[PDB]
């Protein structure tokens, strides 16, 4: 009764600890390098709108000097 | 032109307008109140300027009254103990001299006291006529029984003497010393002023040799730091942080030490300015205070934005000057993550480009323009003396990540990085550097030392590290080398700093407990290639012997060693049986 | 290996994503090891 | 010592930008100059100067600037900046944002007139705080205690109780004078008419000095709101000696009306959003606390602020961490468990809970009992999780004993009901009376010396 | 459907509003009407509402309390039986399990295009929600000593009963109150067996 | 040598005229007196942060991470003065060296430097940490003109079919340590068995030469040849029949 416990456990651990394995160097390892990846290009974007705000602020300047 | 006229305030930036004669970054007087404000632009007859202070109450026609000087300090008598700002304004006086509990807003008051009085001294044989350069020590001044304050001349200026004074008291704006040049006998006293964004000038640099002994076993030992050396540590809430802060400062070997807080807390800077000014150091004779050898930037961040970028340049102005009278100057920023964030408000006020994660463009080159201010380096001036300063930079990254446009930044510039972790300080591992990723690139430039002093130490180091590394993947899953990391773990590396000899032990007692744990260690070796579990049995008061080696009290200097001879003797024995 | 757009809603997502991958691991971590500490005692049984 | 010229009245409204008026031919105009609108229909309006530029003079006005005309409106300077009348009067009365009454009392009758931008306080006459508040809330004074000068906020969640928990903080705080001053920065309706009725209508308002901003309110007045707050939380505590306890709820919602006068002047934004000096407007109302040298008055700072979708990366929760000396997290998990206070313990510390506590204090024990119930606590929640994964029965003996002091901790010392007052000595009661389970040398962080005196009863 | 908590329109909303009833796109892909997910809603309007209910509802309090315990204590349960299975884990837990799948399809579902659901009165919400919880506390000190395995079709003309209750008409007035009272004394006997 | 230094404290607008000198006078050195320059170029990195710094001054333009937008022409104008031309016996080579920030060859520094120049050689910080003397690793680390500089006229005709096949042991190797990591040590095959012993081997032998050795190409080939010897017969691919006849016996 524990032969046959003995090696249906080994079957058991095996394909729960390749799980663990899979979550700990595939599946996490692909996450937090892709949410690596969300945060530089959310500040790609976030500089290109500097630059588009700020050359509208130049050229409000232009233009009211236009004015003076 | 003599003043100007403010013509409007928008926030932080004034359009002064009738400066013709303003330069660029050049330090003016806003209003009837006076605040200090920064010329930052300048269109034809207007200059625009940043005002440090609240520009609240400020009209339209207030005098603005230039001064003709950058951003610079003032180096003289009566620094050493002063606690100031990151612009140096005395924080000790600005409270008895009005008498309240707020800064006033306003108050130019002076940065050295211009009533306390020195003893002053000649250089005795710098006669009248003498030709004398910049550089030169000219006189000596006992600051305190520690720190003997040399007088030197300005490095810009030269010429011939023509008026000293002689041996006497004299106050910090009383005339000391008068030279003739090809056009004007110019004359000047014992206070220099000198920009802080300006290299102070020095002959030639030297590489650094002499290691910097801290006073800990595992930081002089296993990842060694030398003046004139650069060093970069995290900045957790509690590692490690108010230790190296201040064993550095009582053990060391370091004439002055220049204290940087650069924009902390609140009562995190309270608690340093209730620390510090009780500090005890053992010199030679009896016990005196550290503050005659210390000098604070106090900063919080209620304070200007502009005093906290330029708290860690006026900590290094400080630092160079001291550097120049021969002594070696260490200094500790602490921190630098919170100096790149007053970057980025500074650069943020102008609408510059955030380069790298908010962060301005210049970030990698500051850093880099500020670390490269020290070194060990021969100094100007005849008598030829030489001096060092070394920079120990504390890093605090978000949440304790490496990869940071501040943190990979200073890891780049940095040679030594004592790695303090959290959890050796969660599990009472005191002190709590790691040993995993702390380096050095410092190894290569101290075996002249290792082999002109202290011989036996380079075989030690290079194979007590391997089995440091050894035992890292047999944790994972050389019986003999488990048990051997457990005792340097234990005994060597950690470190009581509250016994009344392991709060510091001097180097001859360092190298003598490394060699005892490394011979204990091959004659085992040894002992197993000819039974392992006969040797922790049978030898277990010679395992007493070496775990109890740490406890070699200064009453005992040389008994020290001779009880270091005696222990080695008896695992001679041992290993033949 | 990048999954999905960017640069807006896709950080919270992944952050969800990254939780529930970040305890799954450490409930099947104790259940590994509670598998193997009935292992362990039945091998000397 | 003050001015008595008369005040000019400008008829030369140069322009009309959205929140803002420009002016002309003013002559000599100050930066930050309060300004009374007066529109052609007869109403008042405020204004406070924002830029000058050689005659000109840019105004934003409060109340917005629907209605306004550029022919026949008078606006008439007044010479000085804006300076709050205070007086130690203002307890148990309550005010608007800027200052007038809403309690149908009076106007207040100041000794002094106060400069409401402030000025810094000194690093070296600042000194350390060691003494303890006793604010009531178990989970909040039994383990993350709040020292006396110690600014600590709340990082709640946008629907958690707060506000529901910042009315129990206000009535139920300290011991041996303890004056508070409460502020509501951009509330509901049914929160301002909660905050006057629970605080009023108990006994507090003799020491309680509320005021409070409507989301309805002009949002200029939500930036001099907290302006208002400590420059009369500092006159009750660095003029007159007592222990001013400072709770500023909703901060999230003021750097959003940080983000609407920014960007009234025609700035560029800053990392997302927030302007690039947020970093120093926080930081210029977070660090007027502390307690000083010469006095023996203190103040105390616990600003409520409510990060959105749950983000500590998000700028208004990340620049208070490094300002600020250690969070309290309310969680949505423990809410919806409907435990009242949903105070999570594990990743909440507080900095200054070390000197806070010590016999000398409050307590000899307290400063090890609070090191276990977080242990205990710990051991506790994977315990939990274990019982999911293998059985309630099989999994071990010592795990009987931990699952059901969570079931304890949960519900009998954390779960502070909605009025319990709860002293620091009825809390450490729990404290033991938990830990009357787990029987003796099984707690291995409480020493033997304090363990042999308390646990026996 | 997008842009939770994250949105400068509904981040500007959240600081305003006191009840916010959270349309959930994973309920409208299986086409669970309303799709309202009972975690991230809420209502400031609790403290205001209980003088109200004291008087004419003395009931309802005691048991909203516990109505949404279950609801978030299956929640977690959710993520523990889709990683390691459905072992069951317990059987003081799995009742909690089910008697929340019979508030999560019978009291929560809500069709709004029959003549009966289409509204529903408090006195036929309240009577729901006290029934489908006095089948909660009679289960749980059934198993302070019998299995829910064995309860499950033992009780199944009463689970029956329980899910049947949402298809009375919105004029019963009495005759749906006398029916609250024969399904609640119903389970009376069975847990007196 | 023409040492051109310009340290951390000189000013950061010298940085963009500092490459400009360097190559004029290699430049003349080569072209104009014909003999062989070897330009090095320290910090190509640290070139374009002083090139982004004052392209922010200028307001204009910012492409990726803040970098300008003729980054890659002012990255070009500065890397093509190399090559040889007709008449001239002379000859410029260029070694630029750049620190790539944060370990990532899709920072803009790799990255537009990759297009432009004629290969790249990448430095591991892996094989740092494992004491290896240079450490590179080979597998994104190709150089262009290897197609050329070979053959029977220069170098020994095996050398570059040989160069072909240990990419492939590398390659299909660095996927088994990759497996190597999940299932377990002992699932493995005799096929990647073998795939982590020639791993293991090809680090330490044919990388890490020492500081102060140099050894030539017959010696890199005659231990190069070594570690395919660990491996059987028709398992290297890449290799024809033709040549494989010769070297595999010895």
């Amino acid at each position: 009764s524990l032969q046959t416990s003995f090696v249906t456990l080994d079957e058991a651990i095996k394909i729960t600890n390749r799980r663990v394995n899979a979550i700990e160097h595939v599946i996490i390892p692909r996450i937090e390098r892709t949410l690596a990846y969300i945060i530089t290009e959310l500040d790609e974007r976030e500089r290109e709108e500097f630059y588009r705000l700020k050359k509208i602020q130049e050229k409000k300047k232009i233009l009211k000097e236009k004015s003076d | 032109s003599t003043f100007g006229y403010v013509h409007g305030v928008s926030g932080p930036v004034v359009t002064a307008c009738d400066m013709a004669g303003a330069a660029m970054y050049e330090l003016v007087r806003v209003g009837h109140s006076e605040l200090v404000g920064e010329i930052i632009r300048l269109e034809g007859d207007m200059a625009t300027i940043q005002v440090y202070e609240e520009t609240s109450g400020v009209s339209v026609g207030d005098p603005v009254l230039r001064t003709g000087k950058p951003l610079s300090v003032e180096l003289g008598p009566g620094i050493m103990g002063a606690i100031f700002d990151g612009i140096q304004r005395p924080l000790s006086d600005i409270s008895s001299q009005t008498q309240s509990i707020y800064i006033p807003r306003g108050v130019n008051v002076s940065a050295l006291s211009r009533d306390v009085k020195w003893d002053f001294t000649p250089c005795k044989n710098l006669r009248v006529g003498s030709h004398i350069t910049g550089g030169d020590i000219y006189g000596i001044v006992n600051e305190n029984s520690l720190i003997k304050h040399k007088i030197m001349l300005p490095p810009r200026n030269r010429g011939t003497v023509t008026y000293i004074a002689p041996p006497g008291n004299y106050d910090t704006s009383d005339v000391v010393l008068e030279l003739e040049f090809e056009g004007i006998k110019e004359k000047f006293s014992m206070v220099q002023v000198w920009p802080v964004r300006q290299v102070r000038p020095v002959t030639e640099k030297l590489p650094a040799n002499h290691p910097l002994l801290t006073g800990q076993r595992v930081l002089d030992a296993l990842f060694p730091c030398v003046q004139g050396g650069t060093t970069a540590i995290p900045g957790a809430f509690g590692c490690g942080k108010t230790v190296i802060s201040q064993s550095l400062s009582k053990y060391s070997n370091s004439d002055v030490i220049i204290y940087v807080g650069c924009g902390e807390r609140g009562n995190e800077m309270s608690e340093v300015l209730r620390d510090f000014p009780e500090l005890t150091m053992e010199v030679d004779g009896k016990v005196e205070s550290i503050m005659k050898r210390t000098a604070l930037v106090a900063n919080t961040s209620n304070m200007p934005v502009a005093a906290r970028e330029a708290s860690i340049y006026t900590g290094i102005t400080l630092s160079e000057y001291f550097r120049d009278m021969g002594y070696h100057v260490s200094m500790m920023a602490d921190s630098t993550s919170r100096w790149a964030e007053a970057l980025r408000e500074i650069s943020g006020r102008l609408a510059e480009m955030p380069a790298d994660s908010g962060y301005p463009a210049y970030l990698g080159a500051r850093l880099a323009s500020f670390y490269e201010r020290a070194g060990r380096v021969k100094c100007l001036g005849n008598p030829e003396r030489e001096g060092s300063v070394s920079i120990v930079g504390a890093v605090s990254p978000p949440g304790g990540d490496f990869s940071d446009p501040v943190t990979s930044a200073t890891l780049g510039i940095v040679q030594v990085f004592w790695g303090l972790d959290k959890k050796l300080a969660q599990r009472k591992h005191f002190p709590s550097v790691n040993w995993l990723i702390s380096y050095s690139k410092y190894m290569r430039a101290l075996d002249e030392y290792y082999d002109k002093h202290f011989t036996e130490f380079v075989p030690l180091r290079t194979k007590a590290k391997e089995i440091l590394q050894e035992e890292e993947d047999l944790a994972e899953i050389d019986k003999i080398t488990l048990e051997v990391a457990k005792l340097i773990k234990d005994d060597f590396l950690q470190q009581n700093g509250y016994t009344p000899y392991d709060r510091f032990c001097p180097f001859y007692k360092t190298v003598g407990m490394l060699s005892n744990m490394i011979a204990f260690y091959d004659m085992a070796r040894r002992a197993v290639e000819t039974t392992w579990s006969i040797i922790r049995e049978h030898m277990g008061e010679i395992l007493y012997k070496l775990s109890s080696m740490k406890f070699k009290d200064p009453v005992k200097d040389g008994e020290a060693k001779i009880k270091a001879d005696y222990a080695q003797l008896l695992e001679d024995m041992q290993n033949a049986f | 290996r990048i999954e999905i757009f960017p640069s807006r809603m896709a950080q919270t997502i992944m952050k969800a994503r990254l939780k529930g991958a970040q305890t799954g691991r450490n409930l099947l971590k104790k259940k590994s090891d509670a598998l193997t500490l009935r292992f362990r005692q039945i091998l000397k049984k | 010592n003050y001015l008595s010229q008369p005040r000019l009245t400008y008829k030369t409204v140069s322009g009309v930008n959205g929140p803002l008026v420009i002016l002309d031919h003013v002559k000599f105009p100050r930066y930050a100059e309060i300004v009374h609108l007066t529109l052609p229909d007869g109403t008042k309006r405020s204004g406070q100067v924002l830029e000058v530029s050689g005659s000109k003079a840019v105004v934003q006005v409060f109340e917005g600037t629907s209605g306004i005309d550029a022919k026949k409106t008078s606006c008439e300077f007044t010479g000085d900046i804006l300076r709050t009348p205070v007086s130690e009067d203002m307890l148990g009365r309550v005010f608007n944002g800027s200052g007038k009454p809403i309690d149908r009392g009076p106007v207040v009758l100041a000794e002094d007139f106060l400069d409401i931008m402030g000025q810094p306080i000194n690093p070296q006459c600042r000194i350390y705080p060691e003494e303890m508040i006793q604010t009531g809330i178990s989970a909040i004074d039994g383990m993350n205690s709040i020292a006396r000068g110690q600014k600590i906020p709340i990082f709640s969640a946008a629907g958690l109780p707060h506000n529901e928990i910042a009315a129990q903080i206000c009535r139920q705080a300290g011991l041996v004078n303890f004056a508070i001053v409460f502020a509501a920065m951009g509330v509901n309706m049914e929160t301002a008419r909660f905050f006057k009725s629970d605080f009023e209508e108990n006994g507090s308002m003799d020491n309680v000095c509320l005021f409070l901003n409507l989301a309805n309110d002009p949002t200029i007045e939500r930036i001099i709101t907290p302006r208002l707050a400590l420059t009369t939380a500092e006159f009750l505590a660095y003029q007159c000696e007592k222990h001013v306890l400072v709770i500023l709820t909703d901060m999230s919602s003021y750097a959003e009306a940080l983000r609407e006068v920014s960007a009234a002047r025609e700035e560029v934004p800053g990392r997302r959003g927030f302007p690039g000096y947020m970093y120093t407007d926080l930081a210029t109302i977070y660090e007027r606390a502390g307690r000083v040298e010469g006095r023996n008055g203190s103040i105390t700072q616990i600003p409520i602020l409510t990060m959105p979708n749950d983000d500590i990366t998000h700028p208004i929760p990340d620049l208070t961490g490094y300002i600020t000396e250690g969070q309290i997290y309310v969680d949505r998990q423990l809410h919806n468990r409907q435990i009242y206070p949903p105070i999570n313990v594990l990743p909440s510390l507080s900095r200054l809970m070390k000197s806070a506590i010590g016999e000398g204090m409050t307590r000899k024990d307290h400063a090890d009992v609070s090191n276990q119930l977080y242990a205990c606590y710990a051991i506790g929640k994977d315990v939990q999780a274990m019982k999911a994964v293998v059985g309630e029965e099989a999994l071990t003996s010592d795990d009987l004993l931990y699952l059901e002091f969570l079931q304890k901790f949960e519900r009998n010392f954390i779960a502070q009901g909605p009025y319990e007052n709860r002293t620091v000595y009825e809390t450490l009661d729990i404290g033991w009376q938990l830990l009357r389970i787990f029987p003796k040398e099984m707690l291995k962080r409480i020493p033997q010396s304090t363990l042999s005196e308390f646990y026996p009863r | 459907p997008g842009g939770d908590f994250s949105d400068p329109v509904t981040s500007a909303t959240l600081g305003i509003v006191q009840v916010f009833w959270g349309l959930d796109k994973k309920l409208a892909q299986r086409k669970h009407f309303p799709s309202v997910n009972w975690l991230i809603s809420y209502s400031k309007y609790m403290r205001a509402l209980d003088e109200y209910y004291d008087k004419h509802f003395t009931e309802f309090v005691p048991l909203r309390t516990k109505a949404k315990e279950i609801l978030q204590e299956e929640e977690d349960l959710a993520e523990i039986v889709q990683l390691v299975g459905k072992a069951s884990l317990a059987e003081t837990d799995k009742i909690t399990l089910e008697v929340a799948k019979l508030i999560k399809d019978d009291f929560l579902q809500q069709n709004g295009y029959t003549p009966y659901d289409r509204f529903c009165p408090f006195y036929k919400t309240v009577g729901m929600l006290s029934n489908m919880i006095a089948f909660y506390d009679m289960a749980r000190r059934a198993v302070e000593t019998i299995t829910w395995s064995i309860i499950r079709e033992h009780m199944g003309e009463i689970l029956y009963k329980l899910s049947s209750m949402k298809f009375k008409d919105p004029v019963k007035d009495g005759e749906a109150k006398i029916k609250a009272d024969y399904a609640q004394l119903l389970e009376d006997m069975q847990n007196a067996f």
